């Protein structure tokens, strides 16, 4: 593994989803919005101290190059377990353990993706790798660990 | 797997932030 330019564009994209108001920098707004939508409610003191472990520049704000040297750095202890389940928690609101079109739609939509009914459908088909119609927990966690 | 990953880099991203 080495930093690759298709590793740098989806970090872009990944940088752009918080980053609501096309701004450049990611604030304690944008993060937390997004968080909420991913099914926690980060206090105002966690948010400010989780952007100011990557603010060299001091402005209380995340821009692209302090994203992408987090996303790309080489990281071991992590709470990965943890946050995967509660968004998997989030996208599965009845609780019957799999997460159906209308689910996935319903999150997909909080976080600003307005899905065609074509990339619904296909993001259903690309987890579904046991063919039953819906993405258990397990499927989850493989597209949600994939690097 | 374009807007899987997207997700999940949001996730990781929110997972990195938290522990540093
Ligand atoms: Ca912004
Ligand atoms: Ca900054
Ligand atoms: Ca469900
Ligand atoms: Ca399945």
């Amino acid at each position: 593994d080495q930093l690759t330019e298709e590793q740098i564009a989806e970090f872009k994209e990944a940088f752009s989803l918080f980053d609501k108001d096309g701004d450049g920098t990611i604030t304690t707004k944008e993060l937390g919005t997004v968080m909420r939508s991913l099914g926690q409610n980060p206090t105002e003191a966690e948010l400010q101290d989780m952007i100011n472990e990557v603010d060299a520049d001091g402005n209380g704000t995340i821009d692209f190059p302090a994203f992408l040297t987090m996303m790309a750095r080489k990281m071991k202890d992590t709470d990965s377990e943890e946050e995967i389940r509660e968004a998997f928690r989030v996208f599965d609101k009845d609780g019957n353990g799999y997460i159906s079109a209308a689910e996935l739609r319903h999150v997909m939509t909080n976080l600003g993706e307005k899905l065609t009914d074509e990339e619904v459908d296909e993001m259903i088909r690309e987890a579904d790798i046991d063919g039953d119609g819906q993405v258990n927990y397990e499927e989850f966690v493989q597209m949600m660990t994939a690097k | 797997r374009r807007k899987w990953q997207k997700t999940g880099n949001a996730v990781r991203a929110i997972g990195r932030l938290s522990s540093m």
